[PDB]
């Protein structure tokens, strides 16, 4: 697939020789041509594991931009603005930065709503929130909030709800004496409230339980009732002797006769009753010297060791090639085992493994090319560790293919 | 206008020299907690979440929260493996309204602690995104086998977190995924984390002092309890024997562990794939079969049958020997401990060291 | 029956009433839930107050912005800010926005500004309550006189801190107030300054009174006005609240309040469960059948 | 500063048979070597300290720790208490069959907690290094495997080196302890000359193991078997609930009340 090409680059960028070997194996049928790359393809869901939570900082994050005049060195920042304000989204599509620099647009961003929060559409990038009463019509006019009975209902709690002039109300904004100083204050309030409420809605769709939740959360008291208790399981062991004896195989232990026990207790008691330390009983030069011979650097107690010396021929060349071979073979066996160690037998995994392993039969052919160096360029060397693993990789599939009782 | 007069002798006569005797309990401690004979999540995949936000620069503790946190994290990482080599660790940092997986799923303190050392240089920036953090974690835990206790430990420094969507999405998912999440907060209690922890099955605690911080971390060292909702599995496990290059390295080529760059001539082979591994226990990166050393298994069996607290008394009123059983020595301290079963004489060090470190009472073995 | 009114001595005069009992009850707790404090002193040593007949004094507004900014980082979940007047609130917010302080506050918590529109009130409270529960944190600001202080209870996580900016004096509509004050001087011989103190204090006690509704509930409360330091005003607050308003926390600096808050939060953020409540502040049937309950509770009542 | 803790397998069964066998080497000659070795540890350094414990069938008795008679103080007092303590233990001996194994784990537990007290008692200007020397003669009692493994890890955590000397019968557990703790396990081929092995293999300091050329450690095969039919296992299945090992797949933990959730 075309999408896999971009993600697979990680493997080739990190291991170029392994990628070359992977591509070589791809061409040499040691692995599938796609698998050479597709074995590394993986992606996330967005600019991050979770959509960037630009509910905070928004454009305020960048003092205008990367600079008093705003420079043009911010992307994700302006993308957060695009996500924050759909009006800017609409205008950011209009003010195309092609063959120019956003320097001017980033400078204009400090205009009104986005930086000074004025009222009417003085924004430098459209404004549907300019009609902030019509922008709020689908929130608290024609539509409503989701808790509006359980809470946030202080608009209709008093005796003023039934009738207005019924109260002693006189504080509210009159039709006489309206002001533009107040319009600036109201704009800041409306801009901050609408911004906060709208931006929050992006992360908070929307819930039918809100009202009932707020009722139960405030009516129930965890002090007088409503406990909190655990639900683990009591671990009553069965035949604990098993752990006492431990997971060890049967020893060669054997009892004697009660007579031998009785005599043992007696003989040792009698010996300890009749015992005194003596230098002759402590040591003899014959014993010490004989023990020194056994412990000597050429004695019976000097068992086999230090046999893992440096390699018979071209360790450096072998190690250099083995690095690539270990990465490649390891990455190959990885998938083969992933397909082989499945939870259940099915043709989707069996055929994918049998093809992958059949390609690995050309990797053993590619290892035969890697075997020529050890049998030609190298004077004497054994790479049998990989060879034994490679043999096991085929053996396991042959053994599994013989399990035709629905296992194969 | 009180600090130069805050000494105990400010309004007392005997406090002119008994001040450090009147306020003598100034710096001590005495750690002990309960236990229970319940199933434990011995197979453990614990992931650490640490605030990477500017709030980590505050000096609520002796050094900035970052230094004290990383200091105790390293210690916690060590003991976590030390008390459970079977388990694995991973770390994620919540920076710039984003989350960065400082360390992947692994059991190698070498790499984990190495990452911590390097993480000391991190830049505390932006606000935390609890949602992004849990996303990366759960995305990883999704692939972990149900029987392996999938757990996350969160260290929260700030109070406000930037989530791109209501965390109830994740909590509902985590609850359904049976993943457990615990949180440790700095200086405050946050409803978000409290609801998150209590609903998810973990616990929310607040740091008071570096000792309290250790005290809380200590609790998280012990494996969590498990319910019947988790997979009661019968996991396949390998116990490969170490194999040197005995025959002059004949037919046994040296090899680097799957996974490490160290080419080892001898070590543990995989009974499943014959791969080379210099260390044990190691997960077969190319098979899924975990390889564990037989002693590492027994290393955790104390959690299955741990000791019980001994009968404490200010004097050996039972008139046992003047010499404390177990470790021989005089009852120089006017506090004695007696095992409920074997009823031998034990001292302060016996009650502490035998119960917290030996986990076996000598008289009970008799 | 509620604990919001004080001093009780003024209501029989005001209501020309004579009760059989004039009692009060002390909040009985094993772990206090409330830390009333008067942060009347700015870090710059400015006497944070509204003594200046609500005149335009940037220095106190500036100090109010500094306090709120730092306190927004210190208090967990939600904050509830009450202003003395709607005008002053609007005037104040405009200054903090112009001075940029308000943006640093947004970074700390989502601001929600009240307005006479029920749409604003309902939406603000909707978003605030859930913002206090979602990953973020919110900070409600309103007026100590408006319905918001009447209809909304700041239970548990909602409004974990209540801040009273300035003494809530309504010097507007003075004519009507004078008339009622004068009539109180006439038929009731009540001093205007005395009544004014009481009237504002009861409003402060309303915001504070709605800040807690249970034992598994608590509320930080800052009285950002030097006035509150007068023994008379402190003395006219509810006696059960005055118990926690220890002299040591009078006219605190902003830093002192922040430090005391961090301390107070640290001391109560710690686990304290239902079983831990049985030590003190909660009596089970066993304790009720124990006559101790009959003798111990006697001292909980107070009278005025 | 060092603290040697000698452990001797005071098993009357093997030593009694050894006595009944009238072999060239007996417990008498053994304790002689131990006393001389113990003396050598203290003799080697004015600041060195020593403790000795005997693992009997039913008791872990301290042999320290000296006498006050004043004929000779340092070595004679230690040897006299040792003789007296072994005589008290072995002369005043009972006879039992119900519990015939040597209390090895209890003796090791006593040693570890005793070392802990001593190392705490020591000032921090210089610190007391310590090691345990186990002289095993009887059979290896599996019933203590749980305790044995737990005490190995305690020693490991406490950073204590454990050495072991085995006479006749070997021990998988004890050889495994030497490997884990970084000590050394040795099967002495000439029990009458035991002391010479001790004065060379187990006597050298921790700071000298690295400098001396000594027999390389014998590689220990980690043979393991499940509780079900005890067969050997290289790959098995483990109960994630109780960590009981089962060689082959099954539906329920025979070791506990738990039905596997199989899919
Ligand atoms: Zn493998
Ligand atoms: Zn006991
Ligand atoms: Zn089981």
């Amino acid at each position: 697939a075309n999408k896999e090409l971009e993600e697979k680059n990680r493997m080739l960028q990190e291991d170029p020789v392994l990628f070359q070997l992977y591509k070589d194996l791809v061409v040499s049928q040691v692995i599938s041509a796609e698998e050479f790359w597709a074995n590394r393809l993986n992606v996330n869901a967005t600019d991050s594991s979770s959509t960037s939570n630009h509910k905070q900082d928004v454009g305020i994050s960048a003092a205008f931009l990367a600079d008093g005049l705003r420079y043009n060195l911010t992307s994700d920042i302006i993308e957060s603005i695009f996500r924050t304000y759909p009006a800017v989204k609409m205008k950011y599509a209009e003010n195309v930065p092609h063959n120019m620099t956003e320097k001017e647009f980033w400078t204009r961003f400090f205009q009104s709503h986005y930086f000074h929060r004025d009222r009417l559409n003085t924004g430098s990038k459209d404004l549907f929130a300019e009609c902030a009463k019509i922008d709020e019509k689908g929130l608290k006019t024609m539509v409503s909030l989701g808790v509006k009975n359980p809470l946030l209902d202080l608009t209709a709690l008093e005796d003023k709800p039934l009738d207005e002039g019924y109260g002693i109300s006189s504080v509210p904004s009159a039709s006489n004496s309206k002001s533009i100083k107040e319009n600036s204050n109201a704009a800041i309030i409306k801009r901050f409230n609408h911004h906060s409420a709208m931006v929050l809605a992006a992360g908070l769709r929307k819930q039918p339980a809100v009202k009932r939740a707020k009722l139960q959360e405030s009516i129930e008291y965890e002090d007088l009732g409503k406990n909190n208790s655990v639900k683990t399981i009591a671990l009553n062991l069965k035949k604990s002797d098993r752990y006492y004896h431990g997971p060890t195989p049967i020893q060669s232990l054997q009892y004697a006769t009660s007579q031998d026990i009785i005599n043992s207790f007696q003989s040792i008691r009698q010996e300890m009753e009749a015992y005194t330390p003596k230098l002759t009983q402590v040591l003899s030069s014959s014993a010490a010297s004989s023990t020194i011979t056994a412990l000597s650097p050429g004695g019976a107690l000097m068992q086999g060791g230090t046999q893992q010396a440096i390699n018979q021929m071209v360790p450096n060349d072998i190690q250099s090639e083995l690095k690539h071979l270990y990465v490649a073979v390891g990455e190959l066996l990885r998938h083969f085992w992933s397909c082989f160690p499945v939870n259940t037998p099915f043709l989707e995994e069996k055929v994918v493994k049998m093809k992958s392993n059949l390609e690995r039969f050309q990797v053993t052919k590619l290892c035969p090319f890697q075997e020529k160096i050890r049998r030609q360029y190298l004077s004497t060397n054994l790479v049998s560790h990989i060879e034994e693993m490679l043999q096991t990789a085929y053996n396991k599939l042959h053994t599994w293919q013989s399990r035709r009782l629905m296992k194969k | 206008e009180r600090t130069w007069e805050i000494l105990k002798e400010d309004e007392s006569g005997s406090l002119k020299a008994t001040i450090e005797d009147i306020l003598f309990k100034a710096k001590r401690k005495r750690v002990f907690e309960h236990h229970g004979q319940v199933r434990l999540g011995m197979m453990r995949h614990l992931y650490v979440v640490v605030d990477g936000s500017r709030t980590m620069e505050d000096q609520d503790l002796k050094p900035n929260r970052l230094t004290c946190t990383l200091k105790l994290l390293e210690y916690f990482v060590e003991e976590y493996f030390d008390q459970n080599p079977i388990s694995q660790i991973g770390i994620i940092v919540t920076k710039s309204k984003r989350a960065e997986k400082l360390t992947e799923l692994s059991g190698n303190p070498r790499k984990h602690i190495t990452s911590l050392k390097k993480a000391v240089d991190m830049t505390c920036h932006g606000e935390p995104s609890l949602y992004n953090s849990l996303s990366i974690a759960m995305q990883t835990l999704k692939h972990m086998p149900g029987h392996t206790s999938r757990e996350v430990l969160i260290i929260f420094s700030s109070l406000t977190t930037c989530d791109p969507s209501n965390i109830y999405d994740l909590i509902k998912t985590l609850k359904a995924a049976k993943i457990r999440v615990s949180v440790i907060g700095l200086s405050a209690e946050v409803r978000v984390c409290t609801v998150l922890a209590r609903e998810t099955g973990g616990t929310y605690h607040v740091i008071l002092d570096e000792s309290h911080y250790k005290e809380l971390l200590t609790h998280h060292v012990s494996p969590p309890p498990a319910s019947s909702s988790s997979e009661c599995s019968l996991i396949r496990m390998g116990f490969p024997q170490h194999t040197i290059a005995s025959l002059s390295d004949q037919d046994a080529k040296p090899s680097f562990s799957m996974a490490e760059p160290g080419l080892t001539l001898g070590g543990y082979f995989c009974p499943q794939c014959r791969a080379k591994y210099c260390e044990l226990p190691v997960e077969c990166k190319i098979c899924g079969l975990t390889l564990v050393s037989a002693p590492h298994l027994a290393r955790s069996y104390h959690h299955l049958f741990p000791l019980d607290a001994f009968q404490e008394i200010p004097l050996e009123e039972y008139n046992g020997e003047r010499f404390c059983y177990g470790c021989q020595g005089e009852l120089k301290d006017q506090h004695v401990y007696v095992c409920a079963v074997c009823q031998n004489v034990f001292c302060v060090d016996c009650d502490v060291f035998v119960h917290d470190s030996l986990h076996c009472c000598p008289g009970c073995i008799h | 029956t509620s604990g919001t009114l004080s001093p009780l001595d003024i209501y029989p005069k005001i209501l020309d009433f004579h009760p059989v009992t004039m009692a009060t009850f002390t909040m009985t707790l094993a772990r206090v839930c409330l830390c009333p404090m008067i942060i009347g002193r700015g870090n710059d040593q400015v006497a944070i107050s509204s003594k200046f007949e609500t005149r335009e004094d940037i220095a106190v507004i500036r100090n109010y912005g500094n306090l709120l900014l730092e306190m927004s980082a210190v208090v967990p979940d939600g904050i509830v800010a009450f202003f003395t007047s709607y005008q002053y609130m609007e005037s104040t917010v405009a200054s903090w926005y112009e001075q940029g302080i308000l943006e640093n506050i947004q970074r700390n918590k989502l601001l929600f500004i009240e307005t006479q529109d029920g749409a604003e009130t309902s939406v603000a409270l909707e978003k605030y309550q859930e913002a206090c529960e979602n990953g973020r944190g919110a900070i409600l600001l309103s007026v100590a006189r408006g319905k918001v202080s009447e209809g909304i209870d700041f239970v548990h996580h909602y409004g974990r801190a209540v801040i009273m900016f300035g003494v809530p004096y309504v010097y507007t509509q003075s004519r009507i107030l004078k008339a009622r004050l004068e009539y109180l001087r006439d038929q009731f011989q009540i001093r205007e300054n005395d009544f004014l103190t009481f009237d504002a204090m009861r409003h402060a006690a309303q915001c504070v009174g709605r800040a807690i509704r249970g034992k598994t509930d608590y509320g930080l409360m800052v009285f950002a006005d030097k006035r509150f330091a007068r023994g008379d005003k402190r003395g006219k607050l509810p006696r059960w609240i005055q118990e926690h308003l220890t002299d040591a926390n009078l006219n605190l600096t902003v830093d002192e309040g922040v430090q005391v808050a961090k301390y107070f939060l640290r001391q109560m953020a710690q686990p304290f469960h239902r079983e831990d409540q049985l030590g003190l502040s909660l009596l089970s049937l066993e304790q009720l059948e124990s006559e101790e309950t009959l003798k111990r509770i006697e001292q909980i009542a107070q009278q005025l | 500063l060092n603290l040697l803790v000698i452990v001797v397998d005071a098993n009357p069964i093997w030593w009694g048979k050894q006595a009944l066998k009238e072999s060239q080497f007996t417990l008498s000659k053994c304790i002689d070597a131990v006393m001389v070795l113990g003396n050598s540890h203290l003799f080697m350094n004015r600041s060195n300290k020593l403790a000795v414990i005997a693992s009997h069938i039913q008791e872990s008795r301290f042999l320290y720790p000296g006498s006050k008679d004043g004929k000779y103080e340092l070595l004679t007092s230690a040897n006299e208490v040792i003789v007296e303590e072994i005589k008290d233990l072995m002369t005043k001996s009972d006879i039992k069959g119900q519990h015939t194994e040597t209390l090895l784990a209890g003796s090791l537990a006593k040693a570890l907690c005793y070392i802990h007290r001593m190392n705490k008692e020591v000032k921090d200007n210089q610190e007391m290094k310590s090691r345990i020397l186990v002289i095993k003669a009887a059979e290896d009692s599996a019933l203590q495997y749980m305790n044995f493994m737990n005490v190995i890890f305690a020693a490991q955590k406490q950073n204590i080196l454990i050495d072991a000397c085995v006479l006749d019968s070997d021990s998988g557990l004890l050889q495994q302890a030497c490997d884990i703790t970084g000590g050394l396990y040795l099967k002495v081929p000439q029990m009458p000359s035991l002391l010479q092995y001790l004065l060379w293999v187990f006597l050298p300091d921790q700071d000298q193991r690295s400098q001396l050329i000594l027999p390389p450690p014998v590689h220990v095969d980690y043979r393991a078997a499940c509780f079900c039919h005890r067969n050997l296992i290289e790959i098995g299945y483990v109960c994630s609930v109780c960590l009981s090992i089962f060689c082959n797949f099954s539906p329920i933990c025979t070791t506990c009340e738990t039905a596997f959730k199989i899919s």
